[PDB]
C-alpha cells in the first residue's frame, strides 16, 4: 500500500526524511530514515 | 649416430622458469651438457648457469629449469639457446614476450554516484597465476579518454593484493569510466575494468526477459515468444503492468517497431507477450534477408502503486535457419592414412552457447552416430584408408522432432601426415575424451605405424606436457618389439588446468641411414574449475531469513594460507548493470586466448605436430621444425 507525502525542501546539502509507522494488535513497527541531495535552480554547462 | 635433441617453449618469458628437455640417443655412458642462453644478436650472456649430465640411469633425458632476467621499439627481441652436448653444439633461437603476468581489477559495484567512493583492488599474479610482489601503474580514466588519478604502489610482500580506492567529485561527466593498471616492466600490455557513473537510485524488484527459445526461426508460424518475469529484491513475487516492445539490430543499427508495442498485466510475478511474425515482415518491406540479424525486446515494468519503475532489455536474439551451428574448431586437420582418425564435433546454439544433447553423423555410415556432451563436443571416430589423398568430411547434425532441412551442416578437409621420406612411417594418439577432473588417470594410446623391417628398431617414446605455455612434464614410454599399441598411466592433476596439450615422438634409422623422426600431438580439455576451491555459506546450519541489524555466521571454507578478499553488493545493482563483473570462467576464457597451440592435434608432418602444439625440435642429425616468429596464432582462416 503506498502513502503519499507532500514536501518542500528549504535548505540545501544532504537532508533527511523519516517516516514511521506500527500496526495495531500487533506489536511490530518500522521506521526509515533516508537522506536526499537537495540541490538549487540552474543547469550544467561546460564553458571553455 | 648419436642423435642429440633439444625441446624449448615455442614462446620463452621474461622473469618466469621455461623448462628445457634435454635429450640423447644412441648415447653411452654418461655426457656433460651445458645449457647456456645469449641475446640476440651478438652475445650478451642473460643466463650461463644450468649444466647437468645424462646419465644412462634415466634414458639420457636432461631437465634444466632457467630464468631470463630483466635489464631492459615495435620489433619482437629474440634470444639463442645454445646447448652443448659434451663437444657437439646444437643452438635454436626462440621469440620472447615482454608479458610478465596477469592483472584482475575488481571493484565494489558495477555503477557509482557522483559523489560516492569507489573501492578497487588489483590482483598481481605470474603466468602460472602465483601471486607475486612487482610495481605496478594505475591510472582512471573518464568516459572521454582523459587519466584523472595515477598511482604507483608496489604489491611487495602484500600477498598479490592491492587495495585502492578514489571519490568520484560531484562535477564530473557520467558515462562509461575505465581503469587501467599494467605491470612497470610492461607498459605495452594493460588491463582495464569499466564501471559506469550515472545519477541512478536503487529499484526494489528485477526484471527478467527470457524468449522460449534462444533465437527464432524464420519460418516459425507462432512468433517469438518472450516471457515476463518481475520479482522483488527479496524474492518475492511481483504484481504490475508491463510496456514492452521489440526491434531488429543491424550491426549497430536499431530499429524499432512501433506495431510490436504491448501492455500486458504482471500477475503471479509473470507475464506473456508474443511477437507475431506477421508484425514482424510487416516492420520492413524476403524473410531469407532478415537471417543473420538479430531481435532485441525491451521491457519496462510498473507496480500497480506506481512508486517503482524498472526498465529490462534482452538484445542479441539470433535469426537463423536452423537451432544449431557445427565447428570443426577442436578437431585436428590432419589424419593418419589407414589409421582411426578422431572427429571432435563442436555443436553450439545460434547465440554462442555449447548444446546439450544433439546427437550428430558422418555424410555416410547411416549407423554410426553419437550425442553432444555437456560441454558441447561430440565424440566421433572414423576409419580411413592407406590413401595419400585428402579426407573430406561432412558432419550432420540428426536430432529428432525435426527435419532434414532444419538441421545444420558443416564439412572440412583433412591432410594425410608426410611422412619423412615417404617411409611410411606414422604415430597416432587416441585419447578417451571425457570431461577430465584433477585426480583421475588418463589413458594415453600410443598407436605405431611402420613395416616390421625397422619396427623392432623403437623402444621408447618422448613425450611432453604443455600447459599455460610452458613444459608442465616430460618422459618416456617403454615398448617391446611387436607391440603397435602402449598405454601410458598419466594421473592428472590441479595443473592440468584448463587445458593441456601431450606431444609425444620417437627417432630412429631406416630406409637407407637416413635419419627421421615421426611426431603427434593432442590437445584434451580438462574440467574448468578452481585450481583449489573456496565455498561461501551460511554458518547457522538452520533457521530462517535473518533482520536487518542482526548478526550471523558466515563460514568460509578456502585453502589453508590462502588470503580471501569479501564484498558484499545489494542484487538492486545488477538489475541496472550486471556486465563487466569478475566470473572463474572468465578467468580461465582468457588463459586459454593466450595458448601457444594452434591445432586441436595432429599435423602435416613431424615438423607440424609440434609447431601445432606449442614445440620446437632440434636435433642434431638436421631434423628440425618449421620457424615460427608470429605471436598470435594462424589468422583463423574460416
Ligand atoms: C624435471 O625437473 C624437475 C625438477 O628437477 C623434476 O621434478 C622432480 O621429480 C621428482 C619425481 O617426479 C619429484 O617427486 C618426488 O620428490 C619427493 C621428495 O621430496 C623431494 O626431496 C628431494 C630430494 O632431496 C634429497 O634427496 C636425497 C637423495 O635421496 C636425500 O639424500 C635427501 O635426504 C633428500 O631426500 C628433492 O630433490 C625433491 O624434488 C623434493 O624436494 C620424493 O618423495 C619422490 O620419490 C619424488 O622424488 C620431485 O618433487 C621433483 N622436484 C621438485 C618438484 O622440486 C622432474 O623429475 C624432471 N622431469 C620432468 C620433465 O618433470
Ligand atoms: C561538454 O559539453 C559537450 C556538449 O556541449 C559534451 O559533448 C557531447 O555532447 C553530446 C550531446 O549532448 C553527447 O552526445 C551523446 O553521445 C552519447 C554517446 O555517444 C558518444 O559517442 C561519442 C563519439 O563516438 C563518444 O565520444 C562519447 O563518449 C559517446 O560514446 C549518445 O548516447 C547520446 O545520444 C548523445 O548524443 C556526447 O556524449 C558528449 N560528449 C561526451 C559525453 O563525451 C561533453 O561531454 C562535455 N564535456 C566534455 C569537455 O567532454
Amino acid at each position: 500500500l503506498s502513502v503519499p507525502y507532500v514536501i518542500v525542501p528549504l535548505k540545501t546539502g544532504l537532508q533527511e526524511v523519516e517516516v514511521k509507522a506500527a500496526v495495531y494488535h500487533h506489536f511490530i513497527s518500522d521506521g526509515v530514515r533516508k537522506s536526499l541531495k537537495v540541490v538549487p535552480e540552474g543547469i550544467r554547462m561546460n564553458k571553455t | 649416430s648419436p642423435m642429440y635433441s633439444i625441446i624449448t617453449p615455442n614462446i620463452l618469458r621474461l622473469e618466469s622458469e621455461e623448462t628445457m628437455v634435454l635429450e640423447a640417443h644412441d648415447a653411452q655412458g654418461d655426457v656433460p651438457v651445458t645449457v647456456t642462453v645469449h641475446d640476440f644478436p651478438g652475445k650478451k650472456l642473460v643466463l650461463s648457469s644450468e649444466k647437468t649430465v645424462l646419465t644412462p640411469a634415466t634414458n639420457h633425458m636432461g631437465n634444466v629449469t632457467f630464468t631470463i632476467p630483466a635489464n631492459r621499439k615495435g620489433r619482437n627481441k629474440f634470444v639463442t639457446v645454445q646447448a652443448t652436448f659434451g663437444t657437439q653444439v646444437v643452438e635454436k633461437v626462440v621469440l620472447v614476450s615482454l608479458q610478465s603476468g596477469y592483472l584482475f581489477i575488481q571493484t565494489d559495484k558495477t555503477i557509482y554516484t557522483p559523489g560516492s567512493t569507489v573501492l578497487y583492488r588489483i590482483f598481481t599474479v605470474n603466468h602460472k597465476l602465483l601471486p607475486v610482489g612487482r610495481t605496478v601503474m594505475v591510472n582512471i580514466e573518464n568516459p572521454e579518454g582523459i587519466p584523472v588519478k595515477q598511482d604507483s604502489l608496489s604489491s611487495q610482500n602484500q600477498l598479490g593484493v592491492l587495495p585502492l580506492s578514489w571519490d568520484i567529485p560531484e562535477l564530473v561527466n557520467m558515462g562509461q569510466w575505465k581503469i587501467r593498471a599494467y605491470y612497470e616492466n610492461s607498459p605495452q600490455q594493460v588491463f582495464s575494468t569499466e564501471f559506469e557513473v550515472k545519477e541512478y537510485v536503487l529499484p526494489s524488484f528485477e526484471v527478467i526477459v527470457e524468449p522460449t527459445e534462444k533465437f527464432y526461426y524464420i519460418y516459425n508460424e507462432k512468433g517469438l515468444e518472450v516471457t515476463i518475469t518481475a520479482r522483488f529484491l527479496y524474492g518475492k513475487k511481483v504484481e504490475g503492468t508491463a510496456f514492452v516492445i521489440f526491434g531488429i539490430q543491424d550491426g549497430e543499427q536499431r530499429i524499432s517497431l512501433p506495431e510490436s508495442l504491448k501492455r500486458i498485466p504482471i500477475e503471479d510475478g509473470s507475464g506473456e507477450v508474443v511477437l507475431s511474425r506477421k508484425v514482424l515482415l510487416d516492420g520492413v518491406q524476403r524473410a531469407e534477408d532478415l537471417v543473420g540479424k538479430s531481435l532485441y525486446v525491451s521491457a519496462t515494468v510498473i507496480l500497480h502503486s506506481g512508486s517503482d519503475m524498472v526498465q529490462a532489455e534482452r538484445s542479441g536474439i539470433p535469426i537463423v535457419t536452423s537451432p544449431y551451428q557445427i565447428h570443426f574448431t577442436k578437431t585436428p586437420k590432419y589424419f593418419k592414412p589407414g589409421m582411426p582418425f578422431d572427429l571432435m564435433v563442436f555443436v553450439t546454439n545460434p547465440d554462442g552457447s555449447p548444446a546439450y544433447r544433439v546427437p550428430v553423423a558422418v555424410q555416410g555410415e547411416d549407423t554410426v552416430q553419437s550425442l553432444t556432451q555437456g560441454d558441447g563436443v561430440a565424440k566421433l571416430s572414423i576409419n580411413t584408408h592407406p590413401s595419400q589423398k585428402p579426407l573430406s568430411i561432412t558432419v550432420r547434425t540428426k536430432k529428432q522432432e525435426l527435419s532434414e532441412a532444419e538441421q545444420a551442416t558443416r564439412t572440412m578437409q583433412a591432410l594425410p601426415y608426410s611422412t619423412v621420406g615417404n617411409s611410411n612411417n606414422y604415430l597416432h594418439l587416441s585419447v578417451l575424451r571425457t570431461e577430465l577432473r584433477p585426480g583421475e588417470t588418463l589413458n594415453v594410446n600410443f598407436l605405431l605405424r611402420m613395416d616390421r623391417a625397422h619396427e623392432a628398431k623403437i623402444r621408447y617414446y618422448t613425450y611432453l606436457i604443455m600447459n599455460k605455455g610452458r613444459l608442465l612434464k616430460a618422459g618416456r614410454q617403454v615398448r617391446e618389439p611387436g607391440q603397435d599399441l602402449v598405454v601410458l598411466p598419466l594421473s592428472i592433476t590441479t595443473d592440468f588446468i584448463p587445458s593441456f596439450r601431450l606431444v609425444a615422438y620417437y627417432t630412429l634409422i631406416g630406409a637407407s641411414g637416413q635419419r627421421e623422426v615421426v611426431a603427434d600431438s593432442v590437445w584434451v580439455d580438462v574440467k574448468d574449475s578452481c585450481v583449489g576451491s573456496l565455498v561461501v555459506k551460511s554458518g547457522q546450519s538452520e533457521d530462517r531469513q535473518p533482520v536487518p541489524g542482526q548478526q550471523m555466521t558466515l563460514k568460509i571454507e578456502g585453502d589453508h594460507g590462502a588470503r580471501v578478499v569479501l564484498v558484499a553488493v545489494d542484487k538492486g545493482v545488477f538489475v541496472l548493470n550486471k556486465k563487466n563483473k569478475l566470473t572463474q570462467s572468465k578467468i580461465w576464457d582468457v588463459v586459454e586466448k593466450a595458448d601457444i597451440g594452434c591445432t586441436p592435434g595432429s599435423g602435416k608432418d613431424y615438423a607440424g605436430v609440434f609447431s601445432d602444439a606449442g614445440l620446437t625440435f632440434t636435433s642434431s642429425s638436421g631434423q628440425q621444425t618449421a620457424q615460427r616468429a608470429e605471436l598470435q596464432c594462424p589468422q583463423p582462416a574460416a
